[PDB]
RNA sequence: CCAAGUCUCUU
RNA sequence: GAGACUUGG
């Protein structure tokens, strides 16, 4: 597809993941696009170890 | 845990599970309402088993 | 059990407590899987046997 | 198949 | 029969 | 190590 391994990493993550993973990481990106790291404080919960 | 003001809570479920999960969450919210109101109205003088 | 029940107590709780906005993120759930998944499943089955 | 399906850009955090 | 977490307690 | 406990399957 391309040689830029950074955007390629983004692209493969978007493509080599289930719609659940894609959607979660999508929401994660849009919720904290360019806010101050200090201003944000978030948790993510998952089931299995 | 989202104890701050304007806190945002996020959930992820499959499309096929949408009706089941939303009905379950309504069960949960109505259970919260039920426990709250039943505790409020229920008045017991003995206050001890 | 005991708890606060008055509205002034309710708002006092809201001073340190918060009812975060609860939202949903639905995603399309598919059932198809890739071939390499089948290959790795076969490999792990051979290992188990 | 060699391909997973994408998901649109337009989702909104529908109130639940 | 499977996960999670917990706890006492093993490395 | 032994398990134990809670929850669920």
């Amino acid at each position: 597809d391309d040689d830029d391994d950074n955007v390629n990493t983004e692209e493969v993550i978007m493509n080599f993941s289930t719609p659940k993973v894609q959607r979660f990481l999508m929401s994660l990106k849009v919720s904290f696009a360019d806010k101050d790291p200090k201003d944000i404080c978030c948790l993510v919960f998952v089931e299995r170890r | 845990r989202a104890r701050t003001t304007e806190a945002k809570f996020v959930l992820f479920t499959a499309d096929k599970e949408r009706e089941k999960t939303i009905q379950q969450i309504y069960q949960y919210r109505k259970a919260h309402n039920d426990i709250a109101e039943y505790l409020k109205d229920r008045v017991l003088e003995k206050t001890e088993p | 059990i005991i708890t606060v029940s008055d509205t002034k107590e309710m708002e006092n709780v809201m001073l340190y407590a918060t009812k975060p906005t609860e939202v949903m993120v639905s995603f399309p759930h598919q059932e198809q899987v890739l071939t390499v998944t089948r290959l790795i499943s076969a490999e792990i089955e051979k290992f188990y046997v | 198949i060699d391909r997973y399906e994408q998901v649109s850009k337009d989702f909104e955090f529908i109130k639940i």
